DNA sequence: ACTAATAGATTAGAGCCGTC
RNA sequence: UGACGGCUCUAAUCUAUU
DNA sequence: ACTAATAGATTAGAGCCGTC
RNA sequence: UGACGGCUCUAAUCUAU
């Protein structure tokens, strides 16, 4: 008997002043903001890592129709939907034979094996950075499934960390994802098989590869101005270095006349050593005395509210240290995010789950939201099972619950890494993971760059 | 467009007189254990809380018939409902969990009163069916348990009690399967990766359905059912979830 | 009655093998080698700077006459010429006012104030780079008129020594060399006329902001195959730090299958203390190594030949070092290239000078050569005066002194820092000129980028 | 096809038989000069490389009549051209040395000699006439000094001796003002800005033979002009630059 | 003092599948 | 690491009661 | 011991200019 | 530092007392 409050849908701005609710199809019609001419991109693997990533690619400009769907059964040409020109040409290849690469393969010393691994991809790429005449944009490694079948701490995130110091985006791709008809599980078809979601599959790999590269694909529209979105994750370090060691992440949604800036503060925080995750008073007002800033030269001013977020809740220590660094005008607010109550709900008829938005508020400071669920635009369900619905409480602070629940959606629609339709977290948390991910997996890193696009 | 909303949630209709706290002084040994008793109660401090009699745990604790009522500590439930309490002695929050801690307790000792044998999660026990109890293998005309390939698959709860939102039981639906009934597969990997496979052949309807039929047969009467914790006083749970209002219905 | 034997101009290739031995007109009529679609450029600078900045943008985008297509080549435009494209679209600002500059103006103190008006910049700069979505392919830095006039080490080269720990390419403008119509001389015409030479003024510029970001313009058709040639300059470091100390530079010109572009193996080697310009046989093994095994990476086996420019004598003490890291079948040589030698051809009929490709052999061993002055081709005066001739010894080694002077007018014939007929120096010396000058600003360089657009 | 080049080298035809070294050993002074001989003598240990005999420079030197004969090592200038000599005393190459550095104290004692004023430098020196010295300073009906608003600029030329292609007289020509000919201004920079001023308007015709009548000015004979290196010995050299016949011509 | 305590109530990893 | 779900399985912390 | 020795011969800096 | 000529003006080094 109880009611759901239905949040509309976040609504994402486009080009040209131009306006749709959904990104995937309102990038398939409209294109990005800005025109980023051609991409010099850059291809390092093995022989067989340009063939398929050439014929992959030689494939992907053409317009690819998804078959057999009404949610996204289409994909209109790469350049036609982003206004950029990028293929084949262009394609500067540094070789990764397979003899040094087997070399490698066979170390019983994970830790070592994972480290040399890296150590050879990267050196190729640092090289080529520096020591050539020819500009790239941002690389694509191709690494085949013996690697990490094998040898793998994770690859991926020390890849990635050690890339920062020189701020060159880059990709990961595997023989088994972008030629899935060459490896064929013997006794059956190809075990990764994703032909009838194969059109919008190259859906992803063309919109963050667009992202890596000075990619503005879509806005947000309804962020009011004078709100800060600072997103903080803690994310624990256990490989190498102590486990009771806690970092954490920071993102911004301000407003620069028109224009939503999406960097990363970083400026990790080791502080916490007892295994909690709660921000010391000495660096809890290092986050808003850096963060703040941040607004103010890029504003020239300080924010009216805060909107600041954190899958843990806070505590009184943290909130007396937060505020007494702030004016008189800038009342902070604490947002925790909870996806760990497994409440489910249901329907009478449709073997379909429940539509996505509709909301259920428990008290003024407490309510739920369904981030997932049968999503109506694409007339199929986002999650195909009972979700879990998002427990959004406002903890520190007061403000009003209905637009904290909007802001909320109003963070899910956008996610450059993943051409979704929706995510089911607000990104200044799913960001912050990444972030967190990659910033502990090297441990030399000194004042690291914000942009997202080295992630 | 408008949508009739139910859920997983069990209201609680019905909360059971008061919380008695016992004067057991020197009663009870460090070495003691309660999880055996069909009773739900917990030490704090010198004393213990429950619901029921003194004499209620003298069947298995013949020693504590010594225990007067003049020392017993009556607290009110639905004063703890509108989280009213305040008391050093013990806080509000420490008696909204001694709550959900007996609630959980006494969950289990009628699950284990109930002909429908355990399985241990990582964290919690469900309860899974199995061929025996039954018409033509199917309750209230729902596929409550099913033949897959060469093993079968059984439904399962896992209800815990919550306090926040206010008194209701919360449980969660998950399949479980057996060789031949009788005995479980006891690989952890396979008896997950087998849930996935039947799992995704299952939808929405279907899954709501077999979750009410569980509750049905698990049900006392057919409008609720009570929580036999102990057999004087009793939680009353709905047998029918706390429905919900959905304002808005699927569009085209 | 002494015999001047005569060299033909060198052949130069460009788009699809073309037959061009004039290089603006070659690249007039074909476009670059390689392709690169558009240019993305961010621009650092006062706010009234980027006004003119804005200004410049376009008129390099229209055609400039510049003179008669014999005297000085039209201009046809950037997109007519690169296939490139290069306009104020996707120019990204960052705003420098001038009221903390006029305060950096006003030191006494030299040293600390160009220390901190490089800062200035170098803060904006580095920022921008990291933390930002926008990726910019080569940044332009515009310079206030008063800074150079008043307060200046160098400024240009402490700006790239800092910013090539970062890999960023960067160019230097002054309102003066952009804003030349509007400063003006108040008793007269402006002092940096030069409507008439305008059309090709633009083109040097624009040749540069094309090799600033991914530029692949020409490359030279009659470099011999299986050989290389290294440059070196003997730079020298007077800021503080010891009385004296000589520092060195170098870079290959290799050949591969098809085309090759160059790169400087610089390391510098600040080692020699007493001031006298020679190098000492430690490093000299590690120099010619170096060059020697970076060969190996793009080929696979030793250099047939290694040539070694430079503008000093080698002293026998030396050369044992470099024939010793050498293997028995790639027979190096030593050549000098002087200016010190006054020597001047006239002609008794004719008002003009000497042309070019004209050499006078004293022995086998040393020759003259002459490379600036009234070229026929074009029949204009490269200089009005009359030139000096470009003296050539084989100090060290033995080879075909004839080969040499054909081949030195090869490495004359590019420079891509400014697109002219034929440098008058061997781009092998003069970009060992600016390598060398821009790391001794700074003693704080570990490991260079080994390309040229970062300098 | 046929180019005729005059360079500024002016080759020497002749050389005296040998050079005279004079061993003041134990004899000259301490405060001992060269500078002020009329002879171009350089002094070094104990020998003294000049051209003339000891009797010449007895003239302000009574001292030196104790000299005989006997120590004048006289080097054959044969050897110089090709380098054959080869001596403990005085190594080969300083021969070149020895001799191209009296040569150019015999340069410019000449000049001294001649009515020519000087204008020092920290290198070099250059020789520039005065005006007045032959009508309106065209000699061979060319331009020589001129008179350019209130400057007047003056031809000058530094030259100095290099044997490494050949012996040759190896001259470079430069412009110097004045303010009326006779007190030159310290205005350095004023002094470079006049030159370019001057060198605006020049091209190759002007600037070879300028250059080509200021060398007939100092000719002695008609093909050459001596040097008073000694009282009966001098060195010949050509009035007319070296010819280079550069057969690969273009129009002008 | 801390001792491991047994359920709370929070927390992150991490592997495993289906599916878009 | 294409990317999102979904559970399962482990691990830890603060709160009191021992 | 080197004290500077006065020149040849090399080399680099930093100025200034032009632009047939 | 737009760039590349040409000079100017300093300075130091090595080769010989």
């Amino acid at each position: 008997m109880k009611e759901l409050i239905y949040i509309e849908e976040p609504k994402i701005l486009f080009a040209h002043g131009q306006k749709c609710t959904d990104a995937r199809d309102g990038l398939a019609l409209f294109g990005p903001l800005n025109n980023l001419y051609g991409i010099k991109s850059g291809v390092i693997g093995t022989k067989q890592g340009l063939k398929i990533f050439r014929d992959y690619l030689d494939h992907i400009q053409k317009p690819i129709y998804n078959s057999n769907s009404i949610t996204r059964p289409m994909f209109p040409g790469f350049e036609a939907v982003f206004d950029c020109k990028w293929e084949s040409t262009g394609i500067t290849f540094k070789e990764v034979t397979n003899e040094d690469i087997g070399k490698f393969l066979y170390n019983s010393s994970t830790h070592k094996r994972t480290y040399d691994l890296v150590s050879l991809f990267i050196d190729k790429i640092i090289s080529a950075n520096k020591n050539e005449d020819e500009n790239v944009d941002v690389w694509f490694v191709i690494v085949p499934d013996e690697i990490y079948k094998y040898c793998r701490a994770q690859f991926h995130d020390q890849f990635k960390a050690r890339l920062l110091k020189h701020t060159i985006p880059t990709q990961i791709f595997r023989e088994s994802t972008l030629a899935w008809r060459d490896f064929k599980n013997a006794f059956g078809l190809p075990i990764r098989d994703f032909s009838k979601i194969e059109g919008h599959l190259a859906w992803t790999i063309s919109t963050a590869a667009f992202y890596k590269a000075g990619g503005k694909p879509w806005k947000l529209s309804d962020v009011r101005n004078g709100v800060c979105y600072l997103g903080l994750v803690y994310k624990k370090v256990e490989k190498s270095k102590n486990p009771r060691n806690a970092c954490c992440a920071a993102q911004m949604f301000l407003d620069n006349g028109d224009g939503t800036v999406f960097k990363g503060e970083v400026g990790p925080w080791y502080n916490p050593k007892n295994g909690q995750y709660h921000l010391e008073p000495k660096e809890a007002k290092a986050l808003l005395s850096q963060s703040l800033q941040s607004y103010k030269e890029q504003i020239g001013e300080y924010p009216k509210e805060v909107f600041i977020h954190a899958k843990t809740r806070f505590n009184h220590q943290e909130w007396d240290a937060f505020l007494e660094v702030t004016p008189k005008e800038t009342n902070l607010v604490g947002v925790t995010i909870s996806k760990t109550k497994p409440l489910k709900l249901y329907k009478t008829e449709g073997d379909y789950t429940i539509l996505r938005g509709n909301a259920y508020v428990v008290n003024e400071r407490s309510a739920f939201l369904w981030t997932v669920g049968y999503v109506p635009k694409i007339q199929t369900a986002l999650s195909m099972e009972v979700p879990n619905p998002l427990f959004i409480e406002i903890n520190k602070g007061e403000a009003d619950i209905k637009q904290v629940l909007k802001d909320i959606l109003s963070l899910t629609k956008l996610n450059y890494n993943a051409c979704i339709f929706a995510d089911g977290e607000p990104v200044t948390l799913r960001f912050a993971d990444k972030i967190g991910e990659i910033l502990t997996a090297s441990t030399d890193i000194k004042t690291p760059p914000l942009a997202f696009k080295y992630y | 467009k408008e949508e009739i909303y139910d859920s997983n949630w069990l209201s609680i209709l019905s909360f059971p007189e008061e919380l008695r706290f016992h004067e057991y002084n020197w009663m009870l040994p460090k070495r003691f254990d309660v999880r055996e008793l069909t009773f739900p109660a917990v030490r704090y401090k010198n004393y213990l809380c429950t619901f029921a009699w003194a004499y209620d745990f003298t069947y298995h604790l013949p020693k504590t018939e010594t225990y007067h009522k003049s020392k017993t500590i009556r607290i009110p439930t639905e004063e703890i409902l509108s989280g009213s309490y305040d008391s050093n002695f013990i806080r509000n929050a420490e008696c909204k969990r001694l709550i959900v801690q007996l609630l959980n307790k006494a969950f289990e000792l009628r699950m284990k009163d109930k002909e429908v044998q355990e399985y241990e999660m990582s964290n919690k026990t469900a309860y899974w069916l199995e061929k025996g109890k039954l018409e033509k293998d199917k309750f209230e005309k729902t596929m409550l348990v099913g033949k897959q390939k060469d093993k079968n698959w059984h439904f399962a709860i896992s209800g815990a009690s919550k306090l926040y939102p206010f008194p209701v039981l919360m449980i969660s639906s998950h399949i479980f399967f057996t060789a031949d009934g009788k005995k479980l597969i006891d690989s952890s990997s396979v008896q997950h990766s087998s849930r996935r496979r039947q799992g995704k052949n299952w939808w929405n309807n279907t899954w709501r359905t077999k979750l009410l039929a569980f509750i049905k047969y698990l049900s006392d009467d057919d409008t609720s059912f009570y929580l036999e914790m102990g057999s004087e006083e009793k939680v009353f749970v709905s047998n029918e979830p706390v429905k919900f209002k959905g304002n808005v219905s699927y569009n085209i």
